[PDB]
């Protein structure tokens, strides 16, 4: 909730509320009954919406991939290395802060196409998939009937198409107190190597595939995963992002102008 | 006594020798506005005496051919004396008021007006692809006037009484606040309109609010010698006028 | 053991109940009632506090 | 509940309930024991079905559009900006009443159909859905595949064929303190610009697509909406509307009479 | 926290029961029993009253 | 602290870095008029935070060769938003002043100004035989100047500063509400003035009550480079003020 405004009448005092000096680097307190006539207002406003968590906690694509029934073996099977930076949106969200802390709420929306040689008589069964996450070392697939599809340890999920995003809850798995958005630092204590963000990275992986073999129709199934930050810790608060992204392993940009400009400091003429 | 009435607002009176009750509102009465419904902060002007008192409009004349008669508020009032001053150098400002509709005639005279508020009157152009101009609107403290006939106008108000412009039967006007003036009767009609709006406060100039439409339901009539000439005037009086937002003055 | 909180219900003019069915944490819903907030620690971190009606710069 | 009709009997008064005067603008409250002798009746009507809330709460389409799997860029996906005045039947009804204040209930009803160039082992994996809503300001998509529909604030549903209208609740979003039915008035000071209830609306657009790619066969989906409001509060009633509507911006009409008429003030056939 | 109501029985000739699953008011079923009744407001605006035995116009 | 200072009236504030005290008024700070005092039996307006509030004149720039400049109140504040429209529509009015003058230096400049209030200051005409017009006597918001020899004129105000326009000698003009804006310690001068007249109220046009008069005493001054723009400005907030006799606009 938000602070009501206190009624105020005239003035004629040497207590000078509106001068002060901004370079203490101290933002001034002032409310207007400071500088004019208020009258009082009950203010019922609350910043309930503009809470870290309900600002991040929203699910959003961070990324989508493809993969083929039948075609063999890039085509069969696909991979993605987890991180949050291939999308515009996301990124620039937890970006507006330096370190962060949350669960994580992953839905999947998995959804299949028909490719153009398609034959007589094509009446295919219902399609089901497994997703797999690979923590960082495990022994990961190299076509689609490897020997790592058994996930006897690596959870993956079993979802059969027609019935609802497959959904999942993880924990916060840093190795740090806290998920770095930054590093101004880098992997080797000589500096020679990988600077930035990057270093930090190394979240998995996760593989996707089609469960049932290929029929004789073609067919391509996209994945797209969502990210949903829950229970968020965030700290030191950052300006967002100016220049648009064009690197997902570091903060690279192209010079960009502060702002839209307009004709003179004199203009009213909203751009 | 009581049909007798005495009303004093500012430096005014206004007296009724013949008048039914006063319509009020929706059964609310007039009052500035409270902290709790408040949005706007600045200190608010209250002028009051030199606000809130009886502005009387032009009169007009009854026929027995007239559709009848409508005016907007608080257009009607844009320049009456400090009421209308004080719309001019404000942002916002809101008020009620007590209409009070003039009209006698003399016992061999017959007619019956219907004398109605409609709060937020959005009327419809006469060519369905355009939107009626300002003036079509509002004459300010000239009274507009319906017609018998469907209007045409390129930017004219779709005029025809029996829609009271408005696109709804001009016979259901009734769940508006209003009275009647049949001469046999009465002579006036009083409303006390409360402020009726979707917020607290509203910019005088772009927003109409309520329109006060006089319709005769039955027609003035009389035999030869009568007098033929029967004015129907309005006075109205601001209620609980605040204001906010002061600066230069105009509209844009 | 059912937790009855309140719903966001507006302010001029209500409860829930919420069973959390996991073993874990990290499977709970989300905190979207946690109003806690402290300006102070970015908005006047100056270490002799700055009084409003006061010379600033004495 | 309604009045129970008191016996009454014979009169001889100076008490006289059936003359009054109209003029006060006043309605009389005159029942049948005041002009008749009436018998007891104990009365168990209820009027819990004319109660505001029971007249507004039924869903009702507000509108609906379609966009086509596969065909490019208009085709593709579609979008509606919101508003309540397309439709004769639920826009009346709010209609009856200058203002008002609900929550919405709004259901998808999302159906699919083939169209004829079908090619030969046309069998399609099922479809799924989403939607988008872009509050006033956001980044509006400008072909399927924009990254607006990444969606990483806006809320959207996605939903797939075969299960059960997608639902959601949206609260009383207005920033005045009731939605107007009606607005006599200007979105300018100068009068010059828009006139109507058209100055007040500005909810927002919904967008839709198909998210599984375009197969073979051409496919076209319409999205029909429906609004429900809850929880309602209406004020100051108005007459029903009585022209036809012409235009989903304002009020303009054709002049219609008052009713439908008979042969004579004497004719008994109800027409 | 749940809330027991009773059903819309008839006259001549029994309850609920509901528990709000969602954080948020407006997720809320109809209010579908709310019986407020004021004709007063429209009916009779009038400030004198209006007793229906006399003489309305004095 | 004490020299800096913060003034608010309305929707207005006004602030200052090197200030003295507020001189005020005899003694006397401003207050409506009391049931005792009054004489005039119609309700007052009594807007408030619409009128009461700072109106900035026009600056005036000072020369090294200005021998000073005068403006009468209520006059200069005639036109300035509501405070000019009520005096048009009221017969009668009352009100008191926080009158801030200011001018800012360098360091490098002197120079200083007495700034007076003189209540009641009857002005001779140029031409013994004659009575001055009202444009020599006050041109509105607009300052009037002294002359550093006799004014000549068949109507104009014997503008002289040695004798103040008065026939008094100019450095007696200190037993009037005053303060001096040396450059040297000063910027501005405050004077808060209470009505003062021989009658509980009296009409704004047709008397100008208190004339503000500013008169460099030590002359600006400065060294080649040093900016020779140094503008005085005139801040003007009205206090207490009430109407009464309200009726058309205009003067006549
Ligand atoms: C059966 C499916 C299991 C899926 C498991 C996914 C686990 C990965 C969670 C990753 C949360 C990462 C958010 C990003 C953090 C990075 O910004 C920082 N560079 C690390 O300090
Ligand atoms: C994921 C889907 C989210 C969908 C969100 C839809 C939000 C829009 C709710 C609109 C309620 C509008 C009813 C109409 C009000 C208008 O009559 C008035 N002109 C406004 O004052
Ligand atoms: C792990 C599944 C949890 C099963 C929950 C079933 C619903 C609980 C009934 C209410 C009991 C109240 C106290 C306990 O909890
Ligand atoms: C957010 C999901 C709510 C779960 C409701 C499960 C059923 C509740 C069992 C009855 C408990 C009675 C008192 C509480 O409520």
């Amino acid at each position: 909730r938000v602070a009501d405004t206190i009624g105020s009448g005239p003035v004629n005092s040497e207590s000078i509320p509106a001068l002060t000096a901004a370079e203490t680097g101290h933002t001034s307190q002032v409310v207007p009954s400071d500088t004019m006539q208020t009258r009082h207002v009950k203010n019922y406003h609350s910043r309930s919406e503009s809470t870290v968590e309900n600002f991040l906690c929203r699910s959003a694509c961070v990324f989508y991939t493809t993969y083929e029934n039948h075609d063999s073996d890039g085509d069969n099977f696909a991979y993605w290395v987890i991180n949050t930076r291939q999308v515009a949106q996301l990124r620039r969200k937890l970006e507006m802060f330096t370190y962060a802390r949350f669960d994580l709420e992953l839905t999947f929306v998995i959804t299949s196409t028909q490719e153009q040689p398609t034959v007589r008589g094509q009446d295919a069964p219902v399609l089901t998939h497994q997703i797999m996450y690979v923590p960082p070392g495990g022994p990961v697939p190299t076509k689609v009937n490897s020997y790592s599809w058994q996930t006897s340890t690596n959870p993956s999920v079993f979802w059969t198409e027609g019935s609802a995003p497959p959904r999942m809850s993880v924990p916060f798995i840093g190795i740090g107190n806290a998920y770095s958005m930054f590093y101004d630092g880098w992997a080797r204590f000589d500096k020679q190597g990988t600077y930035g963000i990057s270093t930090l990275n190394n979240m998995g992986t996760l593989y996707m595939r089609h469960v049932n073999d290929g029929g004789p129709g073609p067919i391509v199934s996209t994945v797209r995963i969502y990210f949903k930050p829950k229970h968020v810790k965030t700290w030191v608060p950052r300006p967002p992002r100016l220049c648009q992204y064009q690197k997902a392993g570091n903060v690279n940009f192209e010079p960009t102008g502060v702002t839209e400009g307009r004709t003179d400091i004199t203009t009213m003429k909203t751009t | 006594s009581d049909r007798v009435r005495s009303i004093t607002l500012g430096n005014s009176t206004i007296t009724t020798q013949e008048c039914a009750n006063v319509v009020v509102g929706y059964g609310v009465w007039p009052t500035y506005l409270k902290d709790e419904e408040a949005t706007a902060e600045d200190q608010p002007t209250q002028p009051d005496v030199a606000t809130c008192r009886f502005y009387t409009l032009e009169s007009v004349m009854w026929q027995q051919s007239s559709p009848g008669w409508w005016w907007k508020f608080p257009d009607a009032l844009s320049n009456m004396g400090l009421f209308g001053q004080n719309m001019q150098y404000h942002y916002l400002g809101r008020a009620g008021y007590t209409i009070h509709v003039q009209c006698n005639a003399s016992k061999f005279h017959q007619g019956c007006l219907l004398v109605v508020c409609v709060p937020e009157a959005e009327m419809g152009c006469a060519t369905l692809a355009n939107k009626p101009d300002p003036k079509s609107l509002s004459k300010g403290e000239i009274a507009n006037m319906f017609e018998s006939q469907n209007s045409t106008g390129e930017t004219a108000v779709q005029a025809n009484v029996i829609n009271a412009g408005m696109g709804v039967g001009v016979g259901n006007l009734t769940i508006f606040p209003h009275q009647w003036i049949n001469l046999r009767t009465n002579n006036s009609a009083t409303i006390v309109m409360p402020y009726i709006n979707s917020v607290p406060m509203d910019n005088m100039f772009r927003h109409n609010n309520f329109t006060l439409m006089v319709i005769p339901f039955a027609p003035l009539s009389y035999s030869t010698g009568a007098t033929t000439y029967v004015p129907i005037t309005v006075t109205v009086a601001p209620m609980c006028a605040e204001y906010n937002g002061l600066r230069l003055a105009g509209k844009q | 053991g059912a937790q009855v909180s309140t719903q966001k219900t507006g302010a001029h003019e209500i409860h829930y109940t919420n069973i959390n069915y996991y073993k874990d944490a990290a499977s709970n819903s989300a905190n979207r009632q946690d109003f806690t907030q402290d300006p102070g620690k970015f908005t006047e971190p100056v270490k002799d506090i700055m009084v409003k009606s006061m010379p600033a710069l004495n």
